[PDB]
RNA sequence: CGCGA
DNA sequence: TTGTCTTCAACTGCTTTCGCGATGCATGCATGCATGCATGC
């Protein structure tokens, strides 16, 4: 299940957190799908539907 | 060296508690092997080369309605010296409850056996 | 004091008790013959001490103190303050037998929790500052000449026993393999095997063939993602690189307790040494035991 | 009858509504009972109740209505009702899972645990997945772990495995996401079988379960491995992910020869194939940091590989393999100096690996070699008959029998000369282990029957 | 006499910092004996 | 060595568990716990 | 290591708000939901949290008895000897609470 | 946040003053005979793990061997982090530091 | 003939449920004679 | 008196414009304190995105309260603060035990983070009965209850009906009511209302 | 003890304090009322000292925490004290500060 | 408080 | 008257390492010989 392993020991939010434009989520998800190219396999699907929304 | 095992099934008993179990194996189905060391009664053969957990008795129980076995818990593997049948006082009716055992067990001059 | 909380002198009071876990009061169980753990006894006490002052008090609170005889009260409201001694005692107890009133003046007290931790031992020296451990072996020391003296005779018996799982790698498993295959009952052998996710799987039941199996099934990836950076752990028969840490109880010195590189000795059930050592570990060969840890 | 069940359950709904939920229950125990007992719940009660909770299903949702939901998903053999109870079911079911799509996990438990059935009672698992999958992405990874958490073990009947596997191969196709870990899956167990034959050679046993499954593969294999998928199809990335699955997985294993024919046999399909995977092989066996144990193995499987096959431009062999010798004699430069050098012959076991390679690549020569001008390509008596003197002696360190093997046919067919130095090798003549090493070629005649057969274009028989 | 100290320690409400081996042996963490003194920290190209 | 009790806790069985006096509890493909 | 392997060692959930190895327990899950553990004396009664806005969907655990609990969610894995629990368990009888300062805050 | 992101600044001020500058390093250039042993086991452990292996292995099947032969190559790539009573430490890398 | 009288060595055999003593004397504890069975020994 | 409330979200998300509902996705800068398999010590930010972050993606979180759609910005905290920020060798405390490493990571976290009362469009994949499912970006599954649906509006054989009668179809202007993180997914429930 | 489960979080210090009532309440699995042990057919006793809310017990799983024997860590429960009593170990402490 | 240095 | 060091004297803690290892008193079944009660012819 859940170990040190696969999991962090602890998670803090460092700041308040900051909204997005949708271009910089475009760029994200553009980017960040782009770098990712295997549990990442199967959730990348979901993204490329999700900026197939945008 | 000889270590003389004593084995009561009827120790639990309560002098009264009617009798639970009978040296023997029961009509059930049992494992057929422990024919090799356990005579037809349920008692090992006189002289019967032993190693742990071999059979060293069979009694089979009512409650359970199973053949159960005793087993040899010692590591260093012993003969069968004695087997001694010990009937009880009280004007018989009392089948066999218990039954004490000699283990012959070889010791010859090992490395590290002080002279 | 960071945190400002308050002193309260509800300290002293000792209200409520705490009831350790089912499984630290486990009956005890002499030979067949089974007992119920003493310290649910001291429990006991309390809990039946409780319910009779909670029922009695009771009882004196729904008399009226009209329908109360003056007289009523000197049977009851005089009647708590005696079990309140009982009540405060019957702690005692639970915690120092020291501080409980005598049972029959002998019977012996039954031990308090303040009697596990302390006297002689009471806990934490014993199984604090020292342990029982594992991967250990005691035996009788027989003088070998022809070992080094950094070395140590190791009989087949614990070669076959003792076992220090190796990390699955590269370099180790054409070893491990046939360390594997070998079979507990061959030294140099192998007992178990820790798959990534922790289970094991003990080698003992098997035969050669479907062994040989685990063996060459060894080195493989697993789907298991969390498992990914991870590699089976076989646990081998310890052999000749390994080395022991040897002890002669008692330890006077540090020089008591030695490493040793092992060299397994065929044929015979006793630790060995080489002479050099016994001036250190001050042993006669004369009935000399000696605690091997591995 | 049935306006009394209707307001029964109605008023049973209001029970729960006023927390009671005593008929709740009530109801809940009815349905939980199984399939076997009479008084289970009659298919038109369940239809009325059905439609009943499907009408307002918010109404059911709490830490109440949830027994209640238990036992309708728990519900025995669902899939066995009748089609308007089935049908009513699984229109309950889309739209539980779409109010709250908490009860799918183990609504997919469900389905994933019934893919050890055939396919037929399979169908509608494998339709409600298909959809939901799409529409609840998040699912594709629990699932997958309710594939790895269902699987039949080893010990357990083939009726499961060979019906699982297939139901997987079904899933397959209608989620290309997951796609792998399916592979992954499967390719382990395959593997964990295929390891428990070799060294027994329940024998009878896994050797049907294993041949069940295999042809069972390699048909919808060779089913989804078509030209046409090698373009708009996926079985590129599928030819790509079983390749990484036969380098990370199946290389690593020890001698293992029972599904590495997986490959050998897709391989065959299409030049492509063999082409994209001929090309890993090679890539595989010179990497620099690679072990030479696998190296050599590598050698072993691509080594093996070829003269067994059949579908494989010839001339296509030839010229890396001639480069292996041209590697070979960049080899021997460095090396022969090193050979009188502190050190043994064993130092250069990855020679002698492409060595053990070489002269399984004699037997091609046998069958087809001697150019239209009859001379070996590439100059081979000469080349090889220095390289055989060289320093290596590479005719002493090689298989027992491929060597024997390369010793007649290669005279016969006027290639080199060996039997002369064959007997110079017995005359003069890590250690042990170094031996098994290359005398395990992992392509051989099959023990098996069915795939043997399908294999049997693709063998060459050595009469 | 492990309550007398134990009381006297709970009295404080002492912070026990894990110093002294048997301190450190009781927790069960490493020790300060010497194979326990210095740490090691890997390295790593960024 | 049975006792067939406490099937196995490993989804490929459920094969039959032994107790050993070790405790790891053995079931027969050789899974010990 | 070899003490501590010879003699007891596991590792166990602490909480790292309560600071205690014996508060924690698992908690006994939906459908739908895996189990977790949680600190018994940082968690709370669910019906406190609706009193006084909306609670996390999260937070809330629930017993063997099903007894919805909000809160006591922070633990870790700490290994330590086996003893030191029973010892705790000893105090603890006692009322003797120990706190244990664990890193990473 | 605000305040773990108090307690992070935090973690730098007092951990930038624990820290002991190269210049300013002043303990011994020597490799202590137990900073030998625990570099070994803890390389070892790494290297038993699959962790990166700079030096050939020549038929060492044992990882502790291993780390001895990379040792003697000073290609081990760990620090040690000497504590000094108060709490700042040092830290020397293990190149840096002379063995035996 | 599976047993001995303890006492008077007189030879007999038992049945179930029987009064565990001599037939002859009555001594309630009984021997159990060895048998014409295979056993193996290494002379060494 | 007691204030347990210290845990709350006080970022809100802001009704967008040009449209009008809120963005949901956010950034936040988060600390984490993770571990470092022995193999990926030459390759630490690889292994921790393959050993930590990578299951993250498109899961729940507590911490952040929402799905994980990413991260942006892995930094390792070098041990040694004493070396510049440029170093290309960093260092990693070992555990004293076991030979896995240990540290903390800076990252951004790109998060989608619906709260209570925020206004979502998503189509409609099925209208039931009993409500009406929907897709959020085409990821997050959300639903819209019966009692939430104004009763005005009818269902047929089938398809919803709304009070002006037609049917509904497609992209849909909802506003929140509760997001359901305790299954293993989240569930968005929104209500016309 | 295996390598391959590392333990991330560790223990900096221990606190000495002792458990207020308030919180012995709030962090007890159960109350046990009842000086009973077994039942004839052995069952634990609800509130009885062997409550399987203490834990599991023989095959009995746990109330509490629901996990069998083996995975169940046990929990600790209160007995409530009609009387506040005088803490054996202090109370000298007690009696000097009186 | 018996057995072994 | 009252301060306090003065003195003797009531309580109270530990001890070189490991393995091999309950009493009494009431209730009732047990035994044996002699009247009664139930089955059968
Ligand atoms: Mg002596
Ligand atoms: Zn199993
Ligand atoms: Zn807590
Ligand atoms: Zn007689």
């Amino acid at each position: 299940t859940a170990t040190t392993l696969n999991t962090p020991v602890v998670i803090h939010a460092t700041q308040l957190p900051q909204h997005v434009s949708t271009d910089e989520v475009l760029q994200f998800l553009e980017s960040f799908i782009d770098e990712k190219e295997t549990n990442l396999s199967s959730s990348i699907s979901q993204l490329k539907r999700i900026q197939r929304d945008f | 060296m000889y270590k003389t095992e004593k084995v009561d099934l009827a120790l639990n008993r309560n002098r009264g508690d009617p009798i639970t179990q009978h040296f023997g194996f029961g009509n059930d189905e049992w494992p057929k092997e422990w024919l090799e060391k356990l005579d037809e009664d349920g008692l090992p053969y006189i002289g019967t080369y032993v190693e742990e957990g071999d059979p060293i008795c069979a009694y089979f129980d009512d409650t359970l309605n199973k053949t159960k076995i005793k087993t040899y818990h010692s590591s260093e593997p012993a003969y069968i010296e004695e087997v001694n049948l010990i009937g009880d006082e009280s004007n018989k009716f009392q089948e066999l409850q218990t039954v004490s055992i000699k283990y012959r067990i070889r010791r010859t001059p090992q490395i590290g056996d002080k002279f | 004091n960071l945190s400002r909380k308050l002193v309260k002198a509800d300290s002293f009071f000792m209200d409520v008790l705490v009831v350790p876990p089912t499984r630290f009061r486990l009956p005890s169980k002499l030979g067949e013959e089974v007992h119920e753990n003493s310290q649910n006894q001291l429990l006991s006490k309390v809990l039946t001490t409780s319910l009779l002052i909670r029922d009695l008090n009771d009882d004196l609170s729904k008399l009226q103190k009209d329908k109360v005889s003056l007289e009523d009260r000197r049977v009851i409201f005089s009647r708590l303050m005696n079990a309140f001694v009982t009540i405060q005692n019957d702690v005692n107890a639970f915690i120092d037998s020291t501080k409980a009133q005598g049972r029959t003046s002998g019977k012996v007290p039954i031990p308090g929790v303040k009697q596990a931790l302390e006297k002689k031992e009471g806990l934490f020296r014993k199984h604090m500052m020292g342990k029982r451990v594992n991967y250990a072996a005691r035996s009788v020391i027989s003088p070998d000449p022809n070992i080094e003296t950094n070395e140590i005779g190791v009989p087949p018996v614990f070669a076959v026993k003792l076992t220090y799982p190796e990390p699955v790698t590269a370099y180790n498993i054409a070893e491990l393999r046939q360390a594997v295959i070998n079979g507990p009952d061959k030294w140099p052998g192998a007992t178990q095997i820790q798959n990534e996710d922790g289970s094991l799987v003990s080698l003992i039941g098997m035969s050669v063939e479907q062994r040989k199996a685990l063996a060459n099934q060894l080195l493989t990836p697993s789907s298991n993602v969390s498992t990914h950076t991870l590699n089976k752990k076989v646990y081998r028969h310890i052999k000749n690189r390994d080395v022991v840490l040897m002890n002669r109880q008692p330890t006077l010195h540090k020089a008591s307790m030695m490493g040793h590189k092992v060299r397994v000795l065929p044929n015979e059930k006793t630790l060995r040494l080489h002479y050099a050592n016994t001036g250190a570990y001050n042993a006669d060969f004369d009935g000399d035991e000696m605690n091997m840890h591995f | 009858s049935a306006a009394m069940y209707s307001r029964f359950v109605k008023s049973a709904l209001d029970d729960l509504d006023k927390n009671d939920s005593t008929q709740i229950g009530i109801i809940a125990n009815q349905v939980a009972l199984p399939s076997k007992n009479p008084e289970r719940i009659n298919d038109k009660n369940l239809n009325i109740l059905l439609d009943i909770l499907s009408s307002n299903i918010n109404r059911i949702e709490s830490s109440r209505g949830t027994f209640l939901i238990q036992s309708i998903i728990n519900f025995e053999k669902w899939w066995e009702l009748p089609p308007h109870t089935l049908s009513k079911y699984i229109y309950f079911i889309k739209i539980l899972c779409s109010s709250i799509p908490k009860w799918w996990q183990d609504v997919s438990m469900i389905l994933v645990s019934c893919f050890i059935l055939p396919i037929k009672q399979t169908v509608c698992h494998h339709d409600m997945l298909k959809y939901f999958l799409r529409m609840i992405p998040s699912s594709m990874g629990f699932i997958d772990t309710y594939l790895a958490k269902f699987f039949p073990n080893k010990n357990d009947t083939r009726r499961k495995l060979v019906n699982y596997t297939s139901n997987l191969l079904k899933l397959r196709g209608y989620c290309s996401e997951l796609g792998f870990q399916i592979w992954s899956l499967l390719i382990e167990k395959i593997i964990s079988i295929d390891v428990e034959l070799q060294n027994e050679l329940g024998i009878k046993e896994l050797s049907t379960k294993l041949d069940s499954i295999l042809t069972l593969v390699s048909t919808h294999v060779e089913e989804q491995v078509t030209p046409e998928s090698l373009e708009s199809g996926e079985g590129v990335g599928v030819f790509n992910t079983l390749t990484t699955l036969f380098k990370t997985h199946v290389l690593p294993t020890y001698y293992t020869r029972s599904i590495q024919y997986i490959m050998f046999h897709v391989s065959q399909q299409q030049l492509e194939l063999m082409d994209s995977f001929l090309v890993t092989l090679i890539d595989i066996s010179f990497a620099v940091n690679e072990a030479a144990e696998k190296k050599i193995k590598s050698l072993q499987y691509l080594g093996s590989y070829i003269a067994r096959a059949k579908k494989l431009s010839r001339t296509q062999i030839i010229f890396v393999a001639s480069y292996l010798t041209s590697w070979l004699n960049r080899y021997v430069i460095e090396r022969e100096e090193e050979v009188d050098q502190r050190g043994g012959m064993e130092r250069f076991k990855h020679f002698y690996a492409a060595f053990q390679a070489l002269c399984y690549i004699f037997c091609f020569r046998h069958n087809i070699f001697r150019d239209t001008d009859g001379n070996w390509e590439c100059e081979l008596d000469k080349f090889f008959q220095r390289m055989v003197i060289s320093k290596f002696n590479p005719l002493k360190f090689c298989n027992e029998n491929v060597m024997l093997m390369f010793a007649r046919i290669a005279q016969q067919e006027s290639v080199a000369y060996c039997f002369s130095i064959i007997e110079n090798n017995n005359n003069e003549r890590t250690r042990q282990q170094f031996i098994d090493l290359q005398s395990y070629f992992p392509y051989d005649p099959l023990f098996l029957k069915n795939y043997k057969i399908l294999m049997k274009e693709y063998y060459i028989e050595w009469s | 006499t492990t309550c007398q100290f134990l009381t006297k320690a709970v009295l404080d409400n002492e912070r026990e910092q894990l110093d002294s081996p048997s301190a450190r042996i009781v927790v069960g963490k490493l020790n300060n004996v010497g194979t326990g003194s210095f740490d090691v920290l890997a390295k790593v190209p960024n | 060595t049975f006792i067939r009790g406490p099937i196995c806790g490993t989804d490929n069985c459920p094969s039959r568990l032994w107790r050993i006096i070790d405790g790891r509890r053995t079931c027969q493909y050789g899974h010990v716990m | 290591d070899r003490l501590l392997n010879s003699s007891d060692y596991t590792q166990a959930s602490v909480c790292r708000e309560c600071g205690s190895i014996l508060t924690t327990q698992q908690s006994v899950p939906r459908i739908g939901s895996i189990s977790t553990v949680c600190c018994r004396r940082c968690s709370m009664r669910f019906e406190d949290a609706k009193k006084l806005i909306f609670i996390d969907d999260s937070q809330i655990w629930e017993d063997g008895q099903g007894n919805k609990f909000v809160g006591g969610n922070e633990t870790t894995t700490v290994a330590i000897p086996f003893v030191l629990k029973y010892l705790d368990s000893e105090l603890s009888a006692m009322g003797i609470r120990l706190r244990y300062n664990v890193e990473p805050k | 946040p605000e305040d773990f992101q108090q307690h992070e600044q935090i973690r730098r001020k007092t951990l930038k003053e624990k820290a002991i500058p190269k210049d300013q390093r002043a303990t011994t250039p020597y490799m202590t005979k137990y900073e030998r042993a625990r570099i070994l086991g803890t390389r070892a452990l790494q290297i038993s793990m699959n962790a990166p292996v700079f030096v050939d292995l020549e038929g060492e099947t044992d990882p502790l061997r291993i780390a001895m032969k990379e040792l003697a190559e000073k290609k081990i790539p760990l620090v040690i982090r000497r504590y000094l009573p108060d709490g700042s430490f040092e830290d020397w890398s293990v190149e840096e530091l002379i063995v035996d | 003939l599976k047993y001995i009288c303890a006492e008077c060595s007189s030879k007999l055999s038992l049945s179930r449920t029987d009064a565990v003593r001599c037939k002859d004397c009555g001594h309630r504890i009984l021997l159990k004679a060895r048998t014409k069975r295979l056993v193996q020994f290494e002379a060494r | 008196a007691r204030f347990i409330k210290k845990h709350k979200k006080q970022v809100t998300n802001p009704i967008d414009e040009k449209n009008g509902t809120s963005n949901c996705i956010v950034r936040v800068p988060i600390a984490l304190y993770v571990s470092l398999a022995p193999m990926y010590l030459e390759n630490p930010l690889q292994g921790v995105m393959k050993q930590h972050l990578n299951p993250l993606v498109m899961k729940y979180n507590n911490k952040v309260g929402g799905v994980v759609l990413g991260y942006e910005g892995l930094k390792i905290l070098d041990a040694d603060p004493l070396s510049k920020e440029d170093t290309s060798e960093k260092l990693i405390k070992i555990t004293p035990d076991t030979p896995f490493g240990f540290t903390w990571c800076h990252v951004n976290l790109y998060v989608w983070q619906p709260q209570v009362g925020d206004v979502l469009e998503g189509y409609i994949f099925i209208q039931s009965a009993s409500h009406i499912g929907l897709l959020i970006h085409d990821a997050f599954n959300a639903s819209i209850k019966k009692n939430n649906i104004p009763v005005d509006w009818t269902f047929v054989h089938g398809h919803w009906v709304d009070s002006n009668g037609e049917p509904i179809d497609g992209k849909l202007r909802f506003t929140v009511r509760n997001v359901h993180t305790t299954g293993r997914v989240v569930s968005v429930d929104g209500t016309l209302i | 003890m295996d390598i391959s489960k590392p333990v991330g979080s560790e223990i900096t210090s221990v606190d000495f304090g002792i458990l207020t009532a308030k919180e012995i309440r709030n962090l007890s699995a159960k109350q046990i009322t009842n000086p009973t042990v077994l039942d004839n057919l052995g069952h634990p006793v609800s509130g009885g000292l062997y409550d399987l809310a203490l834990g599991a017990f023989l095959r009995n799983l746990c109330s509490t925490c629901g996990l069998d024997e083996k995975f169940c860590p046990g929990h600790q429960g209160h007995i409530e004290l009609p009387v506040p009593c005088y803490n054996p170990l202090f109370f000298n402490q007690l009696y000097i500060y009186l």
